[PDB]
This record gives structure tokens, C-alpha cells and sequence, in this order.
């Protein structure tokens, strides 16, 4: 008689918070009615079945057949107008259309527009007014973002965006017009062994401001500094590489020729012997080596930075 | 069936009674191990039996006593009880953990030097991230996400798998704020090692799913692409085979946005995962859930307008597993189309009932690319404004990916795309009007609106301003 069942159903359907959900669900479970089922916030990505579920939840069950025949989905639902309801879907009554619009505004206020919005415009609209967020889909579908809003006019909003109320348009326009105005490190690694340590080194260096290239001579050209991953058997291909078949051999020879900082990183691999290696590459052994610690990766990266330029 | 459940029920009662009665750390661990083996036996069977055992654990209060063991000081009982928990966090249990279990698991995640405990609590976080949005914010606002990242720093294989799944589930079930927090907390960089490493294929597959789900958000694409993680998605998807992974519904509702992402890597990942699911679940009797979701239509749209081989192959094989026949590719040069091309395109876009009407009026590429509201409403029989708007959406889809070389002279389509990817739909109207790159600096609003067909005023204003400014 009071209308408590409908209010609790609206509470469950658009709930963002666990305790209210639990209380309303248990209250409705005590009653004969079955619990209303939660809706996906990402309405622009909805399908026909999501629309049917939302219609059944908001009480407009009699129009489920009409929405199904016309195949309304998230885009259609979020860009539904007076004429489409009046003629296409069968909502002849202006009262019924106004009720459906109230519930559509309810849905649009709490919706996920990340897949559509690019400049976080929904937060801007909400910051102007909590009820302004219903217009986010219209604004983004129009192609507008935070930067593009300072060239918007009243007629554009009214016709394309769908902001019927003049006061909302005036506030939005005024607010917009007023307030809206070569890698550092090259990584050379063995594919089988060095890859994981190379990944850790690259991500650590990029976190600390060092650009790193991973995965060819022009790559050695662009590198500010050269880092060789001494994985277990890193120079296994490089040993006796008279033909320079290994890519690592070519890269390091080119690095020595250019003079880029070459920093060997020993992690589980012994220093290769000079005699077995080609004579040109015996110089990299003289360069300082860095131990890598699983327990302290940040300490090793700090040591590299201290050696890094 | 439930007969195995009836057999396990006395075993469940004995194991739970021994676990609760045990006071010593080793005896508690032994009872927990009994429950662990029983749960794994049910899992190896099958899903209903394990769900029933988890239900019995909840009814006995064994999950609350399990939490009590989580607060226990001894390391071994904590570790192996956490293994039990990560095995039993089924959906109803995640609720109760969301209620009271949260706030203790965070305490476990604060200290992670023990490898097995770290793995177990990482799996527990992985399972809890899927439950709900408030759980996602509560975990991410705390040190849970930092724990996941630091675990990704470690080299434990099962731990890395668990953290990849955790980040993926958090991405799917987080929301705008949660995913923006993950992006600010450098999630993509720490996902890079998991995807790049060649040791485990499933690890890279899960990390690629996570990074694709991040890339589904338009704002996140900045940081995900600057991270460089998505570059590994396409070679990976090209490499691995869905069938061997098959040998090895709400989640499908999460995956389908990947097919409709408009992003290459996200579409590749979605196609692969949905093809694997289609294979394994078509091995089963029923195949209706994919049609309930709308996956068949999304895959058909993927094949029809595909520009890339791997997505084409995945969507074709996925639809070939199903009873539907593969949608047939369309010729990009739409202005040169004929009646049969229009019929094929209509059948592919779902407007099969209007094929007769289009055939009688003999619609072709020129007519299709210069169709208006009135012509559909009266001539072709699309009385419904909803149906006309749907047809317009698909017509814009076709016009965005079309070959205008036979018509365009000054490479105007690239100019329109450079202003905006969705501006390219107007290229045929502009060129049919006789406009080129040089002629645009004398165009007016009324000319665009009437002749070119740019109905939206914002698009017209941007086009005119850009032409007048840069074209001079
Ligand atoms: O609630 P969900 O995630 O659907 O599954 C329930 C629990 O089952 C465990 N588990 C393990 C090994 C095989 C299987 S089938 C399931 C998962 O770790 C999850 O915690």
C-alpha cells in the first residue's frame, strides 16, 4: 500500500554499497517478491536483454515487448526521445513518458561512460551539478570533450546534445566558457634466460624516468646507454662468434664503436673468459658489473641508476 | 551427482570437527589439510560438489573459524589455511568475506616474505576482486594492489599467474575510479613482465587479457599505450592456439565489450577468449548463452569489417564452431557497389527483411551512401524511427570503413579522419558535392547541412573552423 516494495527494488537495482544491498535484499526476501537483480553500470555497452531486465525492474514490464520488437539497446536507450516513445514504442501518455524519462534520468545518472568518454567529462558535469551527469552520453556522442566545450552554443546543445531545459544549458555554457579557459637504456638479453630479468630492468627503469628499448643496428644508434643482461649463458651464442651471427654480438660491437655506456648486469652468470671470446669483445669484461638481487630489486636498480648517466 | 555429495558429507563433518577441535598448530594444519584434499577432490570431479562443500564450510561456520586461523600467529597454519581459503572462495563465500573477511586478508597482504603464504593471499585477493565493486575500492584504496604489484616483482610462477588473474578481475569488475587508480599505480608496467616472459603461455595470456581490459577504457589508452604492453598482444594472439588451451555467463558479458572495443588488441583478446569458451562449451550440449549475450552478432560484425588477419581467423573459427555460417567479407570500395553487394551487406547487418525493399528500389553504392531519413521512411518502408536510427548507425559503420579512392581526388577522407575518426563518414557527401581540400575554405553551414548531409551542428562547426584555419 505504501510503495515500499518498489522503493526497495530501486534501492537494490542501483545500489553501490553492500550494507544497503544486503538489508533491502533480506527485506524483500522476507516478502513474497523475488529479489531485484543488479544492473551493469556500463549502460552504453548494454544489449537487448539488459534493456529487458532494466524495464522489468523499473516497472515498465508492459513495454518490454515493444522495446524487444524495435530492438532497443544501450545506445538507443541512452538516446531515446519524446517522439520515439510516443510513436515507435507506444507510450502515448505524456504522464507515462515523463515517468519513463524520470527513470531514464535515474539510469543515466549512475552509469559507466568510460568506454565512451575520453576527457572525464562526466565528472565535470557532476561537479557543476549532480543531475547534470545525465547529459554526458549526449555530449560525448556529439563528439564534445573538455577542450571542445568552449565553442558550444545553445542551439547545438538543445538540438544535438538533448539538454531541453534552458537553465541547464545556460549554466553549462557559462561554466565551460569561464573555467575551461631514443631510449636512454638499451637491453640486450638472451631470449630463453634473460627475458624475465630484462622485463624487470625495463619496468624499473621506466618507473624511475629512464626510457628503455627492448626487442636492429638503428636500435643501437638510438640508445643513449647500452645495458647487457648477463643471464646464465647470455654470451653462449656470442662465444667464438667470428661470423657475428648473434644479434647480441652485433649490438655490443656497435655500442663499443659508438662509445655508448655499456653496463653488464651479472645475475647468475659467470664472467665469460677473454680467450674464448673474440678479441674485439674482450673489453666489455673490463666494464663494471652489477649484481641483481631478488630480495632487493629496488636496491639493484638504485645501484644501476648510480652507474647510469 | 549428489551421491558423491552424500558420501562426502560425513567426511566433511569429520574434517570440520577435527579442524575445530584441534588446538595445536600441527593438528589444526592436519584438519585444514583434510578439508583441502576433500575440496580438491570435489574440484577434480564436479562444480556442484565443490560448491556444496563450500556451502557446508559456510554453514558449519568453518569460514569464520578459518578467519580465526588467519589471525593466528603461527606461520604454517596461516599458510595452509590460506591455501584452503583460496580454494574455497566460491561466490557465496566471497559475500561473507566481503562482510567481515576483508580487513584481515589485507593484514596478510601487508607482510609477504613467506612464498607460500604470499601465493595463497595473492590468490585470495584474486578471488575477492571479482565479487563486487565496493570490494574493489576497499582493496585498492588499501595496500592490496601494492601487494599485487610487489608480488608481480617476484618470480614465483603460480604467484605470477595468481597476480595476473587478480589484476584482470580487478580491471573487469573495478569501474572508472578503480581502473584510474590502477593506471596511476602503474599497473600496465608491472603487467609487462608477466606478458613478455616466455616461460608460461597462460601467464602472458592472462596479462594480455588484463591490459586489453584496461585499454577498453578510452581515458586509459594514453597510459596503456605509453606503457608499451599492448605491443605484445598481437604477436601473442597470432602465436598461440585456442584448441590446446581448450584441452588444457557473466564473464562472457564482461568479455563481449572486448569484441565491441574498437581497439585492435582488445578485439584480438576478446576473440581468442570467446573462441576458447565457444569450443569448450560447444563440446557441451547447449550453445544458447552466446546468442543470449549477442556474441554471434558481434563476431559477425568483426568478420565483416575486419582489416586484420588474426581477428578474422579467430572470429571465423569461433562462428564455425557454432551452427551459424561464417559472415562473408565486404568490398571496401562501397561507391562501386552493385545491387548484390547491397543485399549481402543488408543480410550481414541483420536487416534481412528490408532486402526485398532495397532490391525493388534497386539500391546501390551511390544510393546507399546517399540515403536519407525520408527515403527510408517512405520509399524503403522503415517507418520506425528506432529502426531508421539503427540502420543509420550501421550505415555510419560502413561509411567509416570504405574505399573512396575512385571518388575522392584530394585525399579528403584522411583530412576528415585527422579532425576526428567519426568525421570520415561525411567524405562521400563532401566529394559528391564537388568539394576538395582547396574548395573547403569557401563552404558555409547551410551548404554543409543541405548538400553534404552533416546534420549535427557541432561537426559542421568543427569542420568549418578547421578548414578556414589550417587550410589557409
Ligand atoms: O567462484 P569461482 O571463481 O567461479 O570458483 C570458486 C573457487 O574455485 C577455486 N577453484 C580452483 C581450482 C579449480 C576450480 S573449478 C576452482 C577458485 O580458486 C575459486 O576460489
Amino acid at each position: 500500500d505504501i510503495g515500499a516494495i518498489q522503493s526497495l527494488k530501486r534501492l537494490v537495482s542501483y545500489s553501490t554499497n553492500g550494507t544497503k544491498s544486503a538489508l533491502a535484499k533480506r527485506a524483500l526476501r522476507l516478502l513474497g517478491e523475488e529479489v531485484p537483480r543488479p544492473i551493469l553500470p556500463s549502460v552504453p555497452s548494454w544489449k537487448e536483454a539488459e534493456v529487458q531486465t532494466w524495464l522489468q525492474q523499473i516497472g515498465f514490464s508492459k513495454y518490454c515487448e515493444s522495446f524487444r520488437e524495435q530492438q532497443v539497446d544501450g545506445d538507443l536507450l541512452l538516446r531515446l526521445t519524446e517522439e520515439e516513445l510516443q510513436t515507435d514504442l507506444g507510450m502515448k501518455s505524456g504522464i507515462t513518458r515523463k515517468r519513463f524519462f524520470r527513470e531514464l534520468t535515474e539510469l543515466k545518472t549512475f552509469a559507466n561512460y568510460s568506454t565512451c568518454d575520453r576527457s572525464n567529462l562526466a565528472d565535470w558535469l557532476g561537479s557543476l551539478d549532480p543531475r547534470f551527469r545525465q547529459y554526458t552520453y549526449g555530449l560525448v556522442s556529439c563528439g564534445l570533450d573538455r577542450s571542445l566545450l568552449h565553442r558550444v552554443s545553445e542551439q547545438q546543445l538543445l538540438e544535438d546534445c538533448g539538454i531541453h531545459l534552458g537553465v541547464h544549458r545556460a549554466r553549462i555554457l557559462t561554466a565551460a566558457r569561464e573555467m575551461l579557459h631514443t631510449p636512454d637504456v638499451f637491453i640486450s638479453y638472451r631470449r630463453n634466460s634473460g627475458s624475465q630479468l630484462a622485463s624487470l630492468l625495463k619496468v624499473h627503469l621506466q618507473l624511475h624516468g629512464f626510457s628503455v628499448f627492448i626487442d636492429l643496428i638503428q636500435s643501437v644508434m638510438g640508445a643513449r646507454n647500452f645495458v647487457l643482461v648477463l643471464s646464465p649463458g647470455a654470451l653462449d651464442k656470442c662465444m667464438q662468434d667470428h661470423d657475428c651471427k648473434d644479434w647480441v654480438h652485433k649490438e655490443i660491437v656497435t655500442a663499443l664503436s659508438c662509445g655508448k655506456n655499456i653496463v653488464p648486469i651479472i645475475d647468475g652468470f659467470e664472467w665469460p673468459e677473454p680467450q674464448v671470446l673474440p678479441e674485439d669483445m674482450q673489453a666489455v669484461l673490463t666494464f663494471n658489473g652489477i649484481k641483481w638481487s631478488h630480495e632487493y630489486q629496488e636496491a639493484t636498480i638504485e645501484k644501476i641508476i648510480r652507474f647510469l648517466q | 551427482v549428489q551421491d558423491a555429495l552424500e558420501r562426502a558429507l560425513p567426511e566433511l563433518q569429520q574434517a570440520l570437527s577435527a579442524l575445530k577441535q584441534a588446538g595445536g598448530a600441527r593438528a589444526v594444519g592436519a584438519g585444514l589439510a583434510e578439508v583441502f584434499q576433500l575440496v580438491e577432490e570435489a574440484w577434480l570431479l564436479g562444480r556442484e560438489v565443490a560448491q556444496g562443500l563450500c556451502d557446508a564450510i559456510r554453514l558449519d561456520g568453518g569460514l569464520d573459524l578459518l578467519l580465526r586461523l588467519l589471525q593466528a600467529p603461527e606461520l604454517e597454519t596461516r599458510v595452509q589455511a590460506a591455501r584452503l581459503l583460496e580454494q574455497i572462495l566460491v561466490a557465496e563465500n566471497r559475500d561473507r568475506v566481503a562482510r567481515i573477511g576483508l580487513g584481515v586478508i589485507l593484514n596478510l597482504a601487508k607482510e609477504r616474505e613467506p612464498v607460500e603464504l604470499a601465493r595463497s593471499v595473492a590468490g585470495i585477493l584474486e578471488h575477492m576482486f571479482k565479487h563486487s565493486e565496493e570490494t574493489c575500492q576497499r582493496l585498492v584504496a588499501a595496500g592490496g594492489l601494492d601487494a599485487v604489484l610487489y608480488w608481480c616483482r617476484r618470480t614465483d610462477p603460480a604467484l605470477l599467474r595468481h597476480c595476473a588473474l587478480a589484476l584482470g578481475n580487478c580491471a573487469l569488475h573495478g569501474g572508472q575510479a578503480v581502473q584510474r587508480r590502477m593506471v596511476e599505480k602503474r599497473a600496465a608496467e608491472w603487467l609487462f613482465p608477466l606478458a613478455f616472459s616466455k616461460e608460461d603461455e597462460l601467464l602472458r595470456l592472462h596479462a594480455c587479457l588484463a591490459v586489453a581490459v584496461l585499454a577498453t577504457n578510452k581515458e586509459v589508452e594514453r597510459e596503456v599505450e605509453r606503457s608499451g604492453t599492448l605491443a605484445l598482444v598481437e604477436p601473442l594472439v597470432a602465436s598461440l592456439d585456442p584448441g590446446r588451451f581448450a584441452r588444457c555467463p557473466d564473464d562472457l558479458q564482461r568479455l563481449v565489450p572486448l569484441l565491441d572495443s574498437n581497439r585492435l588488441e582488445a578485439q584480438c583478446i576478446g576473440a581468442f577468449y570467446l573462441c576458447a569458451e565457444a569450443a569448450i562449451k560447444s563440446l557441451q550440449g547447449k550453445t544458447k548463452v552466446f546468442s543470449d549475450i549477442g556474441a554471434i552478432q558481434s563476431l559477425k560484425r568483426l568478420v565483416s569489417y575486419s582489416t586484420n588477419g588474426t581477428k578474422s581467423a579467430l572470429a571465423k573459427r569461433a562462428l564455425r564452431l557454432l551452427g551459424e555460417e561464417v559472415p562473408r567479407p565486404i568490398l571496401p570500395s562501397v561507391p562501386s557497389w552493385k545491387e548484390a553487394e547491397v543485399q549481402t551487406w543488408l543480410q550481414q547487418i541483420g536487416f534481412s527483411k528490408y532486402c526485398e525493399s532495397f532490391r525493388e528500389q534497386q539500391v546501390d553504392g551511390d544510393l546507399l551512401l546517399r540515403l536519407t531519413e525520408e527515403e527510408l521512411q517512405t520509399d524503403l518502408g522503415m517507418k520506425s524511427g528506432i529502426t531508421r536510427k539503427r540502420f543509420f548507425r550501421e550505415l555510419t559503420e560502413l561509411k567509416t570503413f570504405a574505399n573512396y579512392s575512385t571518388c575522392d581526388r584530394s585525399n579528403l577522407a584522411d583530412w576528415l579522419g585527422s579532425l576526428d575518426p567519426r568525421f570520415r563518414q561525411y567524405t562521400y557527401g563532401l566529394v559528391s558535392c564537388g568539394l576538395d581540400r582547396s574548395l573547403l575554405h569557401r563552404v558555409s553551414e547551410q551548404q554543409l547541412l543541405e548538400d553534404c548531409g552533416i546534420h549535427l551542428g557541432v561537426h559542421r562547426a568543427r569542420i568549418l573552423t578547421a578548414a578556414r584555419e589550417m587550410l589557409h
